[PDB]
């Protein structure tokens, strides 16, 4: 529930948090929150995430068909120019919310899609219920044409100081960077918390528990 | 518009189509092209004779993906291949959104057979005019598939459609083995083309394409005349 | 047969007879003249009298379409009735959703396009009647286009529709009508009409006349019923 | 083929709706005749074999309690068509808590008639014209009333006619026969012995479906005693 | 339209159906299909046509498909017609399976597909479907039973049947060597491979040339089992085997 | 609350290589037990298991929708369901209805056709893909069931001792819940073999 | 969308189609119904036994209700949808009136299904004549004929199908009302019927009998054995 | 002298005995039918399309019967055939381009937008109860990283890439010119493309035209919206060829 891109000198920067949860506990600590669309578009989605996913997957499918009709590569445009119309006309009631970055022909973009159909281009974009604090991250340490390495390690403050102060996201950061030439997409980027051991280790064999009916049906 | 009920493609008395047979000639009229299978891969090659060099041989394309490993050719009328490779697409999009898995290609040609059984047998239309060779990959293993106007399909590993289809049946016959190479594949099907080109191939006449476990890719102009150089 | 039976086939060497027979319609009806000048368009249609029993003004070929439109027809009166009913339904159309009254050069493309369509389909037949569309506006000027039945429409200086469209044409070649006066334009219609009109041919006849332009406040009228005896006297003397 | 439904013919006329008028004579022959103290309705029934049980075989059906109808030519067609009048008249009954008037009735089928084509509606539709003239005598507010309906949609007020295999020539004795001022008994007596020259067969009362309508009493048919009583004095 | 309809919908002058006449002179000269019914089981002989050997030939079978879990139908005339045919049966057996949480018996399903073909030939407008089917499978009420349908929208129970050329020929050597409530899967598959042999006279019996398949009933369990090549050749060779013991006792 | 309605609990753990799945088997109205046999977990392949909770009717509604898709895709296509594929098919099954939802959380658990590889997943009631290594529990026990599996699940287990922490992870997330227990049953779908088991639970 | 007129008026009024249904229910397989004062009987010849056959699927006479059968005479198909829609037709009258269906009424829906499909857009008639035997509330026999013209008609006795106008002038001629007085009786006159069109006799040839509300059966081979051997026995002695 | 007709074959789109569509291939004289010729190329940097204009009388407006249409901004057109047909496919293809610019983003490549067209005309073709739509379209455009682009659609349907042709009644004999041209001279500028152009059209058709006798659409890449020539230009071409 904590998303984020942004523009850097070269390309685009997306990271995401990992902690997907329904109702209050956590669900899943390896969400993929990071969807490829082209091999030049991912897009981070927030919010339902069955929704975010559907939504992915079907832009992704028709930029597949688009790019592979015309011969030319996929457009963030038209990405996020579908997202707006195909949200507007649900008005909102696929409960996602958006982060497009690319790298098209005419360079990198960066868009922030609001479930309701609203868009807009920014340079730094963030999202989710952690939103917040990766925000007030870029508002404090973003620059115009920043390096690679300045970016990812923006990006992945942003995301750290979304996962300590939001209590929906973290275990994780997911990262991925587009570029006019490279793409890269680097799932377990830093993982910022560990797990201690069990100090006392508890196992059971066989006959410590009960057991009522076997049936073994052997296959082949 | 209105649409007319009735199937223009009817039951002759001696039950055969000769609708289809008419469309399969027209298939036979139309430029040829080949199909052959490696013991790791499929390779389609086709011929792309314009008029003179004013066209922008270039611009154009024939051999056209459908996924990232599926690909095909067709023999006969290109306002026909355009919607059936466009309709396929379409439902290889959409098995894609269902299943999250890529198109069998088997199942993708189940389609598309379906889909020209509907024109064959639906009013109003006319049947389609092109033979399709269609290779893919998928759980490892490659796949050459025929279909036909009538709207059935066969797994073929080699085939030759359009003028003097036939004969190159027969030469890839001749010239085919069971566990070739891609490049042994890639050889019978330039030597194929080649014996049955009729005017002196080159690289911008010869488009190819290749599918194999890295997917399917449409070879560019470079390594093409490097391999007709290769195979002379 | 197979090549003249609908307008969904070509003849053995692309020709649409269907079409050809809807210009045959068109030509075999009643006498359609219209004159555009640089203050005004003007119409002047030929009616024939099947009996002195009717009305004067009665199955009227000029419509006024738009507010500003008006359309001289030939060709079956019906067909011609409907297609206004059609043009002022495209002009409505654009009014709802431009806040203004339609151009004429969209109204005649748009007109033109929605013919073609009914001629494309077995479902329909051809139109049989051809359409003149004359309309004024301030920054435009006096604008007039010509239909055909088969859906393709030209801007004219003047045109004719009917039997005597070519003489009608010809004899009025000499006149300059690009940068004329409507009033003076409207007693040379007139003429022209009655010459190219065949009083052995149809011994009854009667004239609807009407113009569109500045002097109308830029709205489609008929002529004054005084202008229109003193046309009809002019059109009487130059029958000499 | 070749030939749509609505064609019509080089002097301006439906050659199917003529083909539906000759289906007309090929039917059974039917006579309706209308006094002022009622309605008489006959038809012959035109038995094939003895097998046949003549309760199903019956041309003469009621519309409502004051409306009976004699059918004649696509006795199958008819009674689709003698259902919508039915439903008609009751749906006229609900809405105005009166009897519908057999003009009115008639007026309807007339709507129903002529209604079919391949493409000119919804496909649920008719193809082909009915293919039954019909009579539907009856007492309503006007008095006795006898209408002739023709397949054309041309329904016509008759005070008495005769269609079917026997229509013309023997509706002309019946008119040289008729009178404007006969009673009930003359007229169903003038009826039955008309029918009776004119029967291609030996008649008896399985060969004959007879029906009035009166003024007091509702649609009643005639059972084979009455029948016999009838026809004995013939 | 009127003129340049096909109107292959409608009656004819003598009452026969020209549509499904000619449909089923194709199948005639289709490739041949034999149905079979044994004590324990029912057998299925396909002969394939087209045998080139550019073919991949990887699949289990050509003209014989998988209805449901419990049967098993072959396919004669137009293979397109035959896969939407064959996955329109799979749709409508699933969904009896879904509305009744039972297998859908065989009758049943033959008599929806019956319904739907008469439906396409009484109206549409269009082509009927010119394929031949030979329906096999197990159920609660009858068990091994297999029937044949026809284009016209008729089907018939069979003790066996085949359809293809010499049809007459075949369905004589089955009644002349058919042990009614006696035949063994074995003896069954004997007979089946005399048919194979005689009513396709040209092209002699030949492995690549036929598939085999045989339904039976284990453990409650209905298998369908699709016999490879091997066996098609041990079939070929106890064929030889028993006609030339019968040939030396003559 | 619709979710807890009927109550139920279904988790699915990994072995070395081997999988385990587990579900109640109470059914009954909110208040009432009615029956104490009922089957939660059906297979949908050979080697692949699905548990379902949640509203019992949508359960044996999606369970019945889903053979009947699963059936027909495997018979025109000639294979064996591969994990991966029934899930994301479930997944765009529950999605269909994102109007009308299901109230139903399944899991997946089986093997791999070809490599035997472990597979386990969840779902919701709109049919979110979430595939974790670990384990993924379903129904109104879910709070209890994490908890458990968090500590009692190790990486590399063989048949036997997936079993027992299985079984022990049922037992001891049932009996301190309400809606949910009164026997357990367990499926342990090993390389060559399946293994089904009732726990003697407390049936009340 | 398919709605082309195919059954119009031919000149002088005359149904071509129905005529050609009517050639189809000729050149189909014979039935016939006799209604007994007690019992309802239908007889059909099973042509072309063709050993190694389920006559069980191919079996012609079908039972709509406990009250109610049915035997056709033309296309099979058309027959069995024609059934179908006659089994839709008895339950939705059992469920909307509670009470047992009516013979004629279920005869004359499915004569208006007939006159439907004359009457429609893009359809043909259905080329099947039916006999629906059955009994009314009272037990009274009943038996109709309908053709694919639509017209329907009860008979005493009748026939369909190949030599189905011989069939029904020898039962003219042959029918008395003490013939029919009991099931023997009933059975002979149908055997005896179709002897002349079945050339075996007693192997190509199924009775069905139906009494008063009493769970009608298909009459067992070995009794249309014995009943040919009956009715030899009075050909030999008269 | 027996004008016999093979049924249906010769008179809807059906599969002729010879593996042909009879109703398709008219289409191809159905071009012819308009007697009049377009002829366009394109250069290294510029496309041209000329074409001559008609004039059979005074009376009409000639200003008025331009018979060159802009799709987009930076996509211009001609037409050969029937002109009512030629409105509609330039209404169907302006329709379709604004489509794809709301659905996409940007504007519709060329290339796009003619398989679009021809797909369309296609539809025509299978279906057998509409009139094919007898008419050529030929369009222009400044593509990036592909430079100028000119493409042609036709009533079957078979479109191509090129750098130059024709449609009309003398389609042939500027293709011929185009062989020779191609063979001859190569490298072309802006200047040496419009004369060219103008070459074409003066050699094929050898009318000597005046400026007002044709109609000339220009895209280049400096202004990539298409802009019509007007009398001016005509004329500086006209006297630069001349000299």
């Amino acid at each position: 529930t904590t998303i984020a891109g942004v523009v850097y000198k070269d390309g685009i920067v997306l990271g995401a948090d990992t902690r997907a949860t329904e109702g209050m506990v956590v669900a899943d600590k390896n969400c993929s929150k990071i969807h490829f669309i082209s091999p030049n578009i991912y897009c981070c989605g927030a919010g339902t995430a069955a929704d975010t996913d559907m939504t992915t997957q079907l832009i992704s499918s028709n930029l597949e068909l688009h790019s592979l009709s015309t011969g030319r590569l996929p457009r963030v445009v038209t990405a996020n120019r579908m997202l707006k119309q195909m949200l507007f006309r649900y008005q909102g009631y696929i409960g996602a919310a958006l982060v497009l970055g690319g790298v098209d022909v005419t360079g990198p973009h960066l868009y922030s899609i609001y479930p309701h159909g609203s868009t807009d281009k920014l340079p730094y974009v963030t999202m989710g219920s952690g939103s917040l604090a990766a925000m007030a991250v870029f508002e404090d340490k973003f620059r115009p044409d920043m390096e690679e390495e300045e970016a990812k390690n923006l990006v992945s403050e942003a995301i750290a100081a979304g996962i300590f102060n939001d209590l929906g996201s973290g275990s994780n950061i997911d990262l991925c960077v587009i570029s006019k030439n490279k793409l890269d997409f680097l799932r377990p980027y830093t993982v910022p918390n560990k797990k201690g051991t069990r100090l006392g280790r508890y196992r059971c064999e066989k006959g410590t528990t009960a057991v009522l009916t076997e049936k073994i049906t052997p296959l082949e | 518009e209105r649409g007319y009920s009735f199937s223009l493609t009817t039951f002759s008395p001696s039950g055969k189509l000769v609708q289809i047979e008419y469309a399969l000639a027209a298939v036979a009229g139309g430029a040829p092209s080949v199909g052959i299978k490696a013991a790791n891969g499929v390779v389609l090659a086709t011929e792309k004779k314009q008029k003179s060099i004013l066209y922008d041989e270039r611009s154009v394309h024939k051999v056209e993906p459908i996924t990232k490993h599926i690909g095909l050719v067709y023999s006969g009328m290109g306002p026909d291949y355009r919607v059936l490779v466009h309709r396929a697409r379409k439902l290889a999009q959409q098995y894609y959104l269902v299943y999250q898995e890529p198109i069998p290609t088997a199942q993708l040609v189940q389609r598309v057979a379906s889909v020209m059984q509907e024109y064959t047998q639906s009013g109003g239309v006319r049947p389609f005019g092109v033979s399709l060779l269609i290779c893919g990959w998928n759980e490892g293993r490659p796949y050459l598939f025929q279909s036909d106007p009538s709207g059935a399909y066969f797994a073929w590993k080699a085939t030759a459609m359009g003028k003097n289809y036939v004969n190159g049946k027969t030469f890839l016959e001749k010239r085919y083995n069971e566990d070739l190479e891609l490049e042994d594949a890639i050889h019978t099907a330039i030597l194929t083309l080649k014996e049955s080109f009729e005017g002196q191939m080159t690289e911008d006449n010869i488009e190819v394409g290749i599918c194999n476990e890295a997917g399917f890719r449409r070879l560019t102009p470079t390594e093409v005349k490097d391999y007709l150089a290769a195979i002379a | 047969t197979g090549y003249d039976l609908s307008a969904s086939t070509f003849s053995p060497d692309g020709r649409v007879f269907q079409v050809e027979y809807a210009m045959k319609a068109v030509e075999n009806s009643s006498t359609a003249i219209g004159i555009r000048c640089k203050d005004g368009v003007v119409f002047g249609v030929e009616k024939l009298v099947l009996s002195k029993l009717y009305e004067e003004g009665s199955n009227k070929r000029l419509f006024n379409v738009d507010r500003h439109v008006g359309m001289a027809v030939a060709g079956l009166l019906a067909d011609a009735r409907s297609l206004a009913d059609i043009a002022r339904e495209e002009a409505s159309n654009f009014r709802s959703n431009f806040g203004y009254n339609i151009p004429l050069k969209h109204l005649a493309d748009r007109v033109a396009m929605y013919v073609h369509a009914y001629t494309l389909y077995s479902a329909v037949r051809p139109f049989g009647c051809s359409f003149m569309l004359g309309s004024y506006s301030v920054n435009d000027g006096a604008q007039l286009y010509m239909i055909d039945p088969s859906g393709v429409s030209y801007g004219y200086w003047g045109c004719a529709i009917g039997k005597a469209r070519q003489a009608a044409k010809t004899e009025i070649e000499k006149l300059q009508m690009k940068e004329m006066t409507c009033r003076d334009i409207v007693k040379e219609v007139a003429k022209i009409i009655y010459i190219v009109h065949d009083e052995v041919k149809d011994k009854a006849f009667e004239l609807e006349l009407s113009w569109v332009g500045e002097l109308t406040n830029g709205r489609h009228e008929i002529v004054p019923k005084d202008i229109r005896e003193e046309a009809e006297k002019y059109a009487k003397e130059s029958l000499k | 083929y070749d030939r749509g439904v609505n064609t019509f013919s080089p002097e301006g006329r439906l050659f199917q709706v003529e083909y539906a008028i000759e289906a007309i004579k090929l039917g059974s022959t039917a006579i309706g005749i209308q006094t002022s103290e009622g309605v008489c309705l006959a038809v012959e029934k035109r038995i094939t074999s003895p097998l046949m049980e003549p309760s199903s075989i019956e041309k003469i059906v009621e519309i409502d309690a004051h409306i009976g109808c004699a059918m004649s030519g696509l006795i199958a067609d008819a009674k689709t068509l003698i259902d919508k009048a039915r439903v008609e008249t009751q749906n006229h009954w609900f809405t105005y808590n009166e009897t519908m008037t057999v003009e009115s009735v008639t007026q309807a089928v007339s709507n129903l008639a002529l209604q079919f084509g391949e493409e000119d509606a919804d496909p649920g539709a008719m193809s082909r014209p009915f293919g039954v003239a019909l009579l539907f005598g009856g007492v309503d507010e006007k008095g006795p009333q006898l209408f002739h309906m023709d397949p054309s949609g041309t329904f016509v007020q008759c005070d008495a006619r005769a269609i079917g295999s026997a229509s013309e020539g023997a509706q002309s004795s019946l008119q040289e026969v008729y009178h404007k001022s006969m009673t009930l008994k003359e007229a169903i007596k003038s009826s039955l012995i008309i029918l009776k020259q004119v029967m291609e067969e030996k008649l008896n009362a399985t060969n004959i479906e007879l029906a009035t309508v009166q003024p007091g009493q509702n649609f009643h048919m005639f059972t084979k005693e009455e029948l016999e009583e009838v026809i004995k004095d013939i | 339209s009127r003129r340049y309809d096909s109107r292959t919908t409608i009656f004819s002058p003598e009452g026969r159906l020209y549509q499904v006449e000619y449909a089923m002179e194709a199948i005639g000269h289709a490739g041949t299909c034999l149905g079979i019914l044994a004590n324990d089981g029912v057998l299925l002989a396909a002969e394939r046509r087209n045998i080139h050997k550019l073919l991949d030939e990887v699949f289990f079978s050509e003209k014989i498909y998988k209805l449901n879990e419990d049967m098993a139908c072959s396919v004669a005339g137009i293979t397109s017609d035959a896969n939407v045919l064959t996955n329109e049966l799979r749709l409508i057996a699933q969904r009896y399976l879904l509305q009744y949480q039972e297998p859908i018996p065989c009758e049943q399903l033959v008599t929806a597909l019956c319904d739907i073909k008469q439906a396409y030939t009484q109206f549409g407008g269009k082509r009927p479907f010119g394929v031949s089917l030979l329906y096999i499978g197990w159920d609660k009420h009858y068990g091994f039973q297999l029937y044949q349908s026809d284009p016209s929208g008729n089907y018939g129970g069979w003790k066996a049947t085949c359809i293809g050329n010499n049809s007459a020929a075949a369905v004589s050597m089955l009644k002349q060597d058919y042990k009614e409530g006696e035949m063994t899967l074995k003896s069954a598959l004997a007979l089946a491979i005399k048919v194979l042999n005689k009513t396709m006279d040209v092209s002699k019996l030949s492995a690549e040339k036929v598939e085999i398949a045989t339904l039976t009933r284990e453990n409650g369990k209905t298998v369908i089992r699709v016999l490879k090549q091997k066996e098609v050749e041990q079939l070929i060779k106890k064929h030889e085997e028993e006609e030339a013991k019968a040939e030396r006792e003559k | 609350s619709i979710m807890s309605y009927n109550g139920g609990a279904v988790m699915a753990m990994k072995g070395k290589n081997c999988v385990a799945i587990a579900a109640d088997r109470r059914f009954g109205i909110q208040a009432q037990m009615v029956t104490t046999d009922f089957q939660k977990i059906f297979p949908m392949g050979d080697r692949l298991y699905i548990g379902l909770a949640g509203l019992a009717t949508d359960v044996q509604t999606v369970a019945q929708r889903l053979k009947f898709r699963l059936n027909l895709y495997e018979l025109k296509e000639g294979r064996q369901i591969k994990p991966y594929t029934l899930m994301s098919m479930v997944a765009n099954l529950l999605y269909e209805k994102r109007f009308g939802p299901y109230y139903t959380e399944p899991v997946i658990a089986g093997l791999d056709p070809k490599t035997f590889k472990p597979f386990i997943c969840s779902l919701d009631l709109i049919g979110c893909p979430m595939v974790t290594d670990d384990f993924v529990v379903s129904g109104t026990c879910a709070e209890q069931m994490y908890g458990m599996c968090e500590s009692l699940w190790e990486p590399n287990m063989d048949p036997d001792h997936l079993f027992e922490t299985i079984s022990q992870a049922m037992l001891n997330a049932v009996d301190r819940d309400a809606v949910s227990g009164m026997g357990v049953i367990v499926h342990i779908i090993e390389k060559d073999k399946i293994t089904t088991r009732t726990l003697k639970a407390r049936m009340d | 969308s398919y709605d082309r007129a195919i059954t119009v008026f031919s000149p002088d009024g005359h149904l071509f189609q129905v005529e050609y249904a009517q050639e189809a229910v000729k050149k189909g397989s014979t039935a016939v119904g006799v209604r007994g004062r007690d019992i309802v009987v239908l007889g059909v010849e099973k042509k072309s036994v063709a050993k190694l056959q389920d006559e069980r699927t191919v079996r012609k006479i079908c039972a709509l209700d406990d009250n109610v059968c049915m035997a056709f005479a033309g296309l099979t198909a058309d027959a069995r949808i024609v059934i179908n829609r006659a089994r839709v037709e008895c339950q939705s009258h059992r469920l909307t009136v509670e009470d047992p269906v009516t013979v004629e009424y279920i005869t004359r829906y499915i004569a208006s299904l007939k006159q439907r499909y004359t009457q429609s857009n893009g359809r043909r008639p259905f080329g099947i004549s039916a006999l629906i035997v059955g009994f009314d509330f009272d037990g009274t026999p009943r038996l109709y004929q309908t053709d694919p013209s639509g017209t329907y008609h009860a008979w005493k006795a009748n026939a369909i199908g190949r030599g189905a106008k011989s069939v029904r002038e020898f039962l003219e001629k042959n029918y008395t009302d003490e013939a029919i007085e009991t099931d023997d009786l009933t059975i002979k006159l149908v055997i005896k019927a179709l002897l002349e069109v079945v050339q075996s006799g007693g192997k190509n040839i199924e009775l069905a009998v139906m009494r008063r509300d009493q769970s009608l059966k298909i009459l067992n081979p070995e009794e249309i054995e014995k009943y040919v051997a009956e009715i030899e026995k009075e050909k030999e002695e008269n | 002298s027996r004008g016999s007709s093979a049924g249906f074959d010769r008179h809807i789109t059906i599969f002729s005995p010879e593996g042909r569509l009879y109703q398709v291939e008219y289409a191809f004289k159905a071009i012819n039918q308009g007697g009049l010729t377009s002829v366009a190329v394109r250069g290294k940097d510029c496309a041209v399309i000329v074409t001559q204009k008609k004039v059979p009388d005074k009376l009409l407006d000639s200003s008025t019967v331009t018979h060159l249409f802009k799709i987009t901004e930076n996509i211009g057109c001609v037409m050969t055939g029937m002109t009512a047909d030629s409105r509609s496919q330039v209404q169907r293809a302006r329709y379709e381009a604004a489509n794809w610019k709301y659905k996409y983003g940007y504007e519709i490549p060329v290339d796009m937008l003619c398989k679009r067209i021809a797909d369309i005309s296609q539809v025509y073709t299978q279906n057998a109860e509409m009139r094919p739509l007898g008419c050529c379209m030929i369009l222009i455009g400044i593509d990036e990283e592909q430079g100028p682009q000119v493409y042609k659609c036709d009533p079957a349907g078979y479109y191509c890439g090129f750098k130059a042709t024709a449609a009309g009644v003398k389609q042939t004999e500027s293709t011929s010119f185009l062989e020779k041209k191609v063979k001859k001279k190569f490298d072309w500028t802006f200047e040496q493309t419009v004369e060219t152009a103008i070459t074409c059209l003066s050699t094929v058709l050898s009318i000597d035209f005046k400026p007002s006798e044709i109609e000339v659409g220009v895209v280049t890449v400096e202004n990539p919206k298409f802009r019509i020539l007007t009398e001016a230009e005509i004329d500086a071409h006209l006297v630069a060829l001349a000299e």
